[PDB]
């Protein structure tokens, strides 16, 4: 039957509020949640980006 | 018939004391195919440790490589001696026999390597807790002797001094010959820079018996922090530690069918003082696990993985991550569940942490 | 400090042993079902008479008439069919039972050797069968929880063939999809085989993924099976009551009624201080012999219906206790491990704030808080307006309140007492659904321990010391035992309600005016046996006539205000009355002894001390309402007239 | 939040090893948080993380007073030290062997 | 064609406490062999206000560790110096976390 | 245990014109891509993805 | 594969599923295991060697 069992699961969404007219301007909400252990070294790692 | 699954056994034996003289038993079986365009690939390799002498800080290690492939039988025995002179500066005087069927040379080494950290800045040490990336350069100087004792290894060395007295660029493509192969590669996926060589000496004195050729040449390793030999540089060493004769056998085979592994032996530096009273059974080193991802990468498999870390009486674990599974009142068992996944992660090349953080 | 209820705990425990705990208690199980089906032979094939129906028995009996078993016959030689069935399937079960109990052995010793073949089975990889194992999965699941759960629905769906295999061939049941009649439950079961096949197939080539369990599956999973196996419990309980009051079940539950049985420690005929048996009431009956019990009266078919729905209903009301408080064991486990911060699901993550947790636990204790200040007002309101203080008659009682019309097809006869009972269900839910979010949420840290510089560092630890002049009882385990007391309180409803009581009123039926004229101003053709006060008086004159009854209510009496001895605050107190008691046995030194007496009277740890209370009140509380259940049905379908026209 | 990090402490408890009076006035005052695998020296950025409330440094007793006298020497109940003279500082009371 | 043997069974210190913090619980005494009497309760005032500490007997009290690594004390009063100076509330403190909390926009919790 | 990525933001480079009228969402930049496969090869998964 | 007549398989990484006269037919599990292998840059060997 199938191959490669025991795969995690990631759960992803994404919206792309466009705006019209010669305006190329944009709304991105994105959110993610993997089940899969990351590769940091020092793995308890969260970081917040305000740009 | 389709499914693909690794079967492996982890003990870790810790000792008491501040010491850890830990023994590690491993065992591993996969169905996958081997990443070697030579098969069946079949290698043994012995490595134990003796303390020459303590007041001298002398240990000695001899190393058995052992292995068959495609019918063919090779063999890289080394005796030699290491010494820790500074905590930059170590140096090693040894010998040993690489046997490659009817072909067999004997080579003698003197050999100083001097590990020096890029930045020694005392606000990382204050802040990090727990030091993974740590650049640094290694400047290796090799003086190698071989007793000139055949017809076509007498060409080998004839070859060689044309072939430096006439390329300049000799310096650049000795790495290309020295990394045979996916070699090549590795040095790039796991941080590692090789600085082209410099050929201090290349003389040829005779014993009675026969021609004895003698090359003294440097290089230079540089870690960008992912390398253990850099980073882990006084982890690497633990002369003050051995008092006791360690050592580990390892032997894997492979043929087309799958891979079987067998990893038994005793050493110390198993265990380190993280700070905060835990000891810590020690970071995985990334060059393995990068290195073993390049061909971990090949294939995919179900996960069957069980690591059975035996504390010493009195002490217990007070961080896992993930959690064991179950516990017989000494021994910490994880078995299948994140640290499937963990283990799946580190065969595929992942350098997650596996923080197992033991105390009185 | 592991105790005597600590060495069988699942974090000692592998995957093995508790595969083997599991095949032991399975095969345990089937002796004791030998034991229930030999005790339901009446009467025995070697041409005797045989056991005096137990209540195990009893419970167990309309599900063997279902089958070919146990016939509902007065006559001798098919009632002897009926011991021979029953004889031969309890030494069927005992054969299965020995076998499973093997195994179970074999699992706990991790010794798997098969003697015609001598090889180890490896229990993390294995095929489950010669060829069908190979057909199906190609291997084992990988030692997670998560890939078993296809295997495990693949052999609920192959005990299921077998079920309708049984049926087809040894109990001689056709499937045919006529659900009214008893021969559909193995066309259902070729049904779910299906189903149950499908879904395991699917859950094997995709698991599905709730990574909470995996890491330490022996609390996690424990935890969440037992709260959704308690909830199962009690659908199961619900279904039960709502089926065997059914027509489809009448001739394998109201034929109960008509019977009558002969029970363990029911009345004996009374013989006089002088009987020469070479005076005796009851003469047509032997000496010392169990009087008839009939059926008709006794309402037996609804005693034993309210045995097993209550059962149930209990044990899943427990189970769900016990699941939360395994978790709650598990999310401080992991609480003090550093990981709640990072199990990274939506059970956890969406607990993780601790003002979630606040608005969660206060809407909960805002609607427990209405509701039960609603139903109890009705009830107060309806006792005083029936016993008529303050001047005030049936008149201004809620008997108006009836169930919503669109709300009404779920009750027999609409009144308050179904309004009330739903209210105080509800109630009662959400009155132990605030200690089980206690300890869902609070199981390190409340937001008052946050606020004041305390932790929870253990599951059993007793308290924090009289600082803040409180700290009793903030362990997951004292709120799990707070859980379990507020939890009486809902079971009583739900016995009672099923026994057949006004819940509505305190005192319905007593001698009061009001009282009585209850059934006449609410238009009900169910007289309700009585009023929660009145409950006691009216079903005690059984409890009373049998002596059995009687046993039981005594030592369950003492069994609860044995238990008030280590629930109230008295421990200190006790310690230093027992190092006073162990200061006098050493004073039997100098009585002629000569004997040092190492003998330190014990007293229970406060971790211990609540645990045994716990235990002891609820083993009393429900041994009495084993009577409860055990008195009768009693209800009689005939309104109450006014005591004035 | 309060289960990250100890959970008892609302800010991170730093408290302070007796690294005092011995040279220059030893400037690197050893501030030690309650997990301890770190051990910090007192730059202006740990100040600034405690004017922000998210740490708070502790002094204990049962040690070497640390410059008791020289950071500050409020001691109007013996514990009013406090680092840029307006700092509302805590400290820690240890008499543990002194008292029976 | 040739290979090697192989067998693979795989497949198939001066502790201290913080009276200010500590709250008078006493689970250090049932962690202390009697035979030392390390822990002793102190009383200051009412009782249920907080009123009695505890504190240690540094001479009495000879390195068992069993108060703090048993890590029963809610208070994080029990706290350990080592020789280096470091002090530790928890033998394992769970690590400082940045939260914030995550909502899908099409899945149900949004 | 995991990995939780929440991103919000409001960018004016999202679309890009192209030729006959045609307006685009920009290309997604490859280095990006590139820089996630070496951490993204490391397990098997399953991806529930919407986008809107 | 099919050989030159007269030409037998005789040493081979996973053996052959099938075998015709004078045809070979490599598939199931072993060499499904290989392909994935060498999709994904296994760099292993599948030594087929055939002789008169
Ligand atoms: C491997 C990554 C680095 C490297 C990092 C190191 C490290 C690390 C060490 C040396 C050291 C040495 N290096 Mg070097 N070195 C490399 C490449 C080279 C090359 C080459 C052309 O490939 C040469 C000629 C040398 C030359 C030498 C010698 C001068 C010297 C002693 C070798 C010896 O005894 O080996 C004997 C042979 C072996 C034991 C074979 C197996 C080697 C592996 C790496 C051992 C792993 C141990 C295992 C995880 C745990 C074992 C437990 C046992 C009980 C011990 N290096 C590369 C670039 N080099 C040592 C030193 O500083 O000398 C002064 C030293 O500490
Ligand atoms: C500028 C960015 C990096 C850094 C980049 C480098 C590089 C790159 C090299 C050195 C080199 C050296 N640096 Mg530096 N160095 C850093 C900070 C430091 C610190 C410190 C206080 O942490 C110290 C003590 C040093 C000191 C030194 C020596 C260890 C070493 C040889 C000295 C020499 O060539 O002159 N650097 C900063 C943080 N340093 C050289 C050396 O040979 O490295 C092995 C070299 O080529
Ligand atoms: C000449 C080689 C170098 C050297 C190179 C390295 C390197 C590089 C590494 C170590 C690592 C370790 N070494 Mg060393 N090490 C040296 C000297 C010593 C001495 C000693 C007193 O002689 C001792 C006791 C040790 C002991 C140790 C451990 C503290 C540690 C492994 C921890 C673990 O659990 O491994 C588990 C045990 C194993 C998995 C067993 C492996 C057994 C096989 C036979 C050896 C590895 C083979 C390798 C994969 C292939 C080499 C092929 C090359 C072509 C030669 N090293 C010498 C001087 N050692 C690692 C560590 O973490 O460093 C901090 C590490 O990264
Ligand atoms: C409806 C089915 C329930 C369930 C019902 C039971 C019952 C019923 C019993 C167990 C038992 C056990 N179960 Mg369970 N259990 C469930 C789910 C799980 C899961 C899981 C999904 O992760 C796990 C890991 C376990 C694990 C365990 C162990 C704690 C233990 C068996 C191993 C052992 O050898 O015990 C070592 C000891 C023994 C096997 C026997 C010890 C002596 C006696 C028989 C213990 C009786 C205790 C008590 C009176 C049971 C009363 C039930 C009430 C009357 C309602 N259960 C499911 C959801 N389980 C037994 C256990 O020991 O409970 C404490 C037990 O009684
Ligand atoms: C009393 C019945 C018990 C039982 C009693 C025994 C006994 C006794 C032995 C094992 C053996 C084994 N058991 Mg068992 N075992 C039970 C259920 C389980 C379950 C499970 C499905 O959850 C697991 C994981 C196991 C695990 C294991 C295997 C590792 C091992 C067989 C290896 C294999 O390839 O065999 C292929 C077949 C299996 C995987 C069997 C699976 C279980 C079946 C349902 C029952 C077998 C015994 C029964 C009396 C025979 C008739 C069965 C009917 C035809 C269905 N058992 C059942 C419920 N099991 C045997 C051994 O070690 O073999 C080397 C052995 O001697
Ligand atoms: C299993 C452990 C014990 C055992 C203990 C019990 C207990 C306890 C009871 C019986 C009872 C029965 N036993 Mg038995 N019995 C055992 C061994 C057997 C075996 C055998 C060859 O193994 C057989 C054929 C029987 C035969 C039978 C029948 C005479 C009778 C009714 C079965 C039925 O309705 O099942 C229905 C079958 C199914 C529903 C399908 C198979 C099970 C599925 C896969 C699991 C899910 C359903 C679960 C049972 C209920 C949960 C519902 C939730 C909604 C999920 N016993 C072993 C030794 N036996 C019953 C009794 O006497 O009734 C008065 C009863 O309650
Ligand atoms: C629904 C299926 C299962 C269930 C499956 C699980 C799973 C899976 C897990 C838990 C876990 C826990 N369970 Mg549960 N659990 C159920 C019933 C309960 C009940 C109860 C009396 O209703 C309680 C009090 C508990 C208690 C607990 C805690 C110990 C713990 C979660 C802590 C947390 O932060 O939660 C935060 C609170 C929530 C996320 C609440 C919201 C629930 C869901 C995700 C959102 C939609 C439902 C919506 C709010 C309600 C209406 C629609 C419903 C369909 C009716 N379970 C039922 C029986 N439970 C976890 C634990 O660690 O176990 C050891 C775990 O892994
Ligand atoms: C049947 C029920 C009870 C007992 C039996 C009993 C036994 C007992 N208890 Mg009690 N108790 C309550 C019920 C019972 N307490 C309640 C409901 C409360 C809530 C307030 C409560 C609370 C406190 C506090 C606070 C303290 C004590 C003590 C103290 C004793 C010390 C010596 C003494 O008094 O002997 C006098 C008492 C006896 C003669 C008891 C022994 C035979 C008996 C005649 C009847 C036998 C019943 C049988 C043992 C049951 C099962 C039999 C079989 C299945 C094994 C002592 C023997 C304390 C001390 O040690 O000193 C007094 C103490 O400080 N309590
Ligand atoms: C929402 C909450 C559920 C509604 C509450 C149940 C009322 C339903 C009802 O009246 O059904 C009506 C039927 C009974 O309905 C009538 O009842 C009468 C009372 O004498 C007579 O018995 C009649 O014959 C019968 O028809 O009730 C049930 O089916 C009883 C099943 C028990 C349901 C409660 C189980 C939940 C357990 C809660 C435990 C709380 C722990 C804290
Ligand atoms: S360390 Fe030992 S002597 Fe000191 S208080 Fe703890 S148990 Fe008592
Ligand atoms: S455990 Fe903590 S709160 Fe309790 S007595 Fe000891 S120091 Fe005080
Ligand atoms: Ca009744």
């Amino acid at each position: 039957l199938f191959g490669s069992n025991d795969v995690t699961t990631a759960h992803s969404d994404y919206e792309i509020v466009l705006e019209g007219g010669s305006s190329s301007w944009g709304k991105v909400k994105a959110r993610a949640k993997v089940n899969a252990p990351p590769a940091s070294p020092l793995l308890p790692a969260d970081c917040d980006v305000k740009l | 018939n389709d499914v693909t699954t690794a079967h492996s056994d982890y003990e870790i034996v810790l000792e008491g004391g501040s010491s850890s003289w830990g023994k590690v038993k491993a065992r591993a079986k996969v169905n996958a195919p081997p990443a070697s365009p030579l098969l069946p690939a079949d290698c043994d390799v012995k490595l134990n440790v003796k303390p020459l002498d303590p007041a001298k800080g002398f240990v000695r290690i001899s190393a058995v490589f052992e292995s068959i492939v495609d019918s063919t039988k090779n063999k890289l025995t080394i005796e030699a001696d290491i010494a820790n002179e500074t905590k930059e500066r170590r140096i090693s005087v040894g010998e040993g026999m690489v046997s490659v069927g009817d072909f067999s040379h004997t080579f003698s080494f003197e050999g100083s390597v001097v590990n020096l950290f890029y930045y020694r800045s005392d606000a990382v040490r204050r802040n990090v807790p727990n030091p993974i990336y740590m650049q640094g350069r290694q400047f290796h100087d090799i003086l190698m002797k071989v007793p000139l004792d055949n017809n076509d290894l007498i060409d080998t060395w004839e070859g060689t001094v044309k072939a430096i007295g006439s390329t300049g660029a000799f310096n650049d493509w000795i790495r290309d010959f020295w990394f045979i192969g996916p070699a090549f590669t590795a040095l790039n996926e796991g941080g590692q820079r090789i600085s082209r060589i410099e050929v201090n000496g290349l003389n040829t004195e005779s014993g009675p018996k026969g021609p004895v050729g003698v090359s003294r040449w440097r290089f230079s390793h540089g870690g960008s922090g992912m390398v253990d030999s850099i980073s882990r540089w006084a982890e690497l060493f633990p002369s003050d530690k051995l008092n006791r004769p360690a050592q580990v056998e390892a032997g894997f085979r492979s043929d087309s069918q799958g891979i079987e592994v067998k990893v038994d032996g005793e050493f110390p530096g198993v265990s380190v003082d993280a700070g905060g009273g835990l000891r810590r059974i020690l970071n995985h080193p990334l060059i393995p696990l990068v290195h073993h991802g390049m061909v971990g990468k090949f294939n995919n498999f179900n996960v069957d993985a069980q690591l059975k870390v035996v504390l010493p009486k009195g002490y217990k674990i007070r961080y896992a991550a993930p959690q064991y599974r179950s516990q017989n009142l000494e021994e910490y068992r994880w078995s299948g569940g994140a640290y499937a996944r963990w283990v799946e992660h580190v065969c595929k090349g992942g350098v997650g942490q596996f923080e197992i953080l033991y105390a009185q | 400090s592991t105790k005597w209820y600590q060495i069988f705990d699942t974090e000692k425990l592998d995957d093995e042993q508790v595969v083997g705990g599991h095949l032991a208690l399975l095969g345990v199980l089937g002796f004791i079902m030998g034991i229930y089906y030999i005790s339901g032979i009446q009467v025995f094939p070697w041409g005797a008479p045989g056991f005096h129906d137990n209540w195990f028995y009893l419970t167990i009996k309309p599900r063997m008439v279902s089958l070919g078993i146990d016939t509902y016959s007065t006559k001798t030689a098919d009632l002897e069919a009926a011991g021979a069935r029953l004889l031969g399937w309890a030494a069927f079960h005992f054969l299965v039972g020995s076998v499973l109990i093997f195994g179970g052995w074999r699992h706990w010793t991790h010794n798997l050797t098969n003697p015609f073949t001598g090889r180890c089975g490896n229990f993390r990889d294995f095929r489950f069968l010669g060829k069908f194992g190979d057909v199906v999965f190609n291997g084992t699941s990988a030692k997670s929880y998560k890939e078993a759960l296809g295997p495990h629905a693949v052999y609920m769906s192959l005990l299921f063939l077998g079920w309708g295999i049984v049926m087809w061939a040894i109990l001689g049941f056709a499937p045919i999809p006529d659900f009214q009649t008893i021969n559909s439950e193995t066309f259902m079961s070729f049904v779910f085989a299906v189903i149950f096949f499908a879904l395991g197939i699917y859950w094997w080539n995709n698991p599905p993924n709730a990574a909470i369990h995996l890491n330490d599956d022996m609390k996690a999973a424990f935890s969440v099976h037992l709260t959704a196996i308690g909830y199962i419990n009690i659908a199961l309980g619900c279904i039960a009551f709502v089926a065997f009051q059914q027509p489809s079940f009448a001739p394998y539950y109201k034929e109960l009624d008509k019977l009558v049985f002969y029970l363990y420690g029911e009345p004996f005929n009374r013989v006089s201080f002088n009987f020469v048996e070479q005076a005796k009431e009851f003469a047509d009956f032997p000496a010392y012999a169990i009087l008839p019990k009939s059926g008709e009266a006794f309402g037996m078919a609804r005693v034993v219906t309210n045995l097993i729905v209550f059962n149930h209903i209990i044990c899943g009301v427990l189970y769900v206790f016990a699941g939360v408080y395994h978790g709650g064991q598990y999310l401080l486990k992991i609480q003090l491990n550093g990981m709640y911060n990072q199990i990274k699901s939506i059970w956890i993550t969406k607990g993780r704030d601790q003002e979630v947790q606040v608005k969660i636990l206060g809407t909960v204790m805002a609607l427990c808080f209405a509701t039960m200040l609603s139903v109890y007002a009705v009830i107060v309101w309806n006792t005083i307006c029936e016993l008529n203080i303050f001047g005030t008659n049936i008149t201004m009682s809620f008997y108006w309140l009836k169930p919503l019309p669109i709300f009404q097809w779920m009750f027999a006869d609409p009144s308050i007492n179904d309004w009330v009972m739903a209210h105080v269900i509800t109630a009662g839910s959400l009155f132990s659904l605030i200690a089980l979010v206690r300890i869902a949420f609070f199981a390190h840290t409340s937001p008052l321990w946050d606020d004041l510089g305390l932790k929870k560092n253990s599951y059993s630890f007793p308290c924090l010391g009289p600082v803040y002049g409180g700290t009793c009882g903030v362990s997951i385990q004292d709120q799990l035992w707070f859980a379990m007391l507020w939890g009486i309180k809902g079971l009583s409803a739900v016995c009672w309600y099923i026994d057949g009581a006004w819940i509505a009123s305190m005192m319905y039926g007593v001698p009061a005016a009001d009282a009585k004229a209850w059934d006449s101003i609410a238009h009900l053709h169910h007289h309700y046996t009585s009023g929660i006060f009145y409950y006691f008086w009216t079903e005690t004159v059984t409890i009373f006539s049998s002596s059995h009854l009687s046993t039981i209510l005594m030592i369950g009496h003492l069994v609860w205000f044995i238990s008030f001895a280590v629930w109230f605050e008295d421990r200190g107190s006790r310690l230093e009355g027992a190092d006073i008691q162990t200061r006098t046995i050493r004073w039997l030194g100098k009585k002629f002894l000569n004997r040092d007496v190492n003998f330190r009277f014990p007293v229970l740890t406060i971790s211990d001390s609540k645990l045994a209370g716990t235990f002891l009140y609820f083993g009393g509380t429900f041994m009495l309402v084993f009577l409860f259940l055990a008195n009768g049905f009693y209800q009689t379908n005939s309104p109450l007239p006014p005591p004035v026209s | 939040g309060p289960w990250s990090g100890n959970a008892v402490h609302k800010a991170e408890k730093y408290f302070i090893t007796s690294a005092k009076r011995d040279r220059d006035g030893k400037l690197q005052i050893e501030l030690v948080p309650a997990s301890g695998r770190r051990k910090l020296s007192p730059t202006p950025e740990m100040i600034r993380r405690l004017i922000d409330g998210e740490i708070e440094i502790y002094i204990l007793t049962t040690q070497p007073d640390i410059a008791i006298d020289m950071n500050k020497e409020i001691i109007d109940m013996e514990n009013r030290y406090v680092i840029d003279f307006d700092k509302r500082g805590v400290k820690w009371t240890m008499r543990e062997i002194p008292v029976f | 064609p040739v290979e090697n043997k192989n067998q693979a069974p795989a497949p198939g210190k001066h502790y201290f406490i913080i009276e200010n913090l500590c709250v008078g619980c006493g689970l250090c005494l049932d962690k202390c062999p009697p035979k030392v009497n390390a822990i002793g309760y102190k009383f200051y005032g009412d009782v249920q206000e907080g009123g009695f500490r505890c504190y240690i007997d540094q001479a009495a009290c000879i390195s068992c560790s069993a108060c703090f690594s048993g890590d029963e004390c809610p208070s994080g009063a029990l706290i350990e110096v080592l020789p280096d100076g470091e002090v530790l509330d928890f033998s394992y403190t769970p690590p400082e976390r940045l939260d914030f909390d995550l909502r899908f926009l099409h899945r149900f919790h949004r």
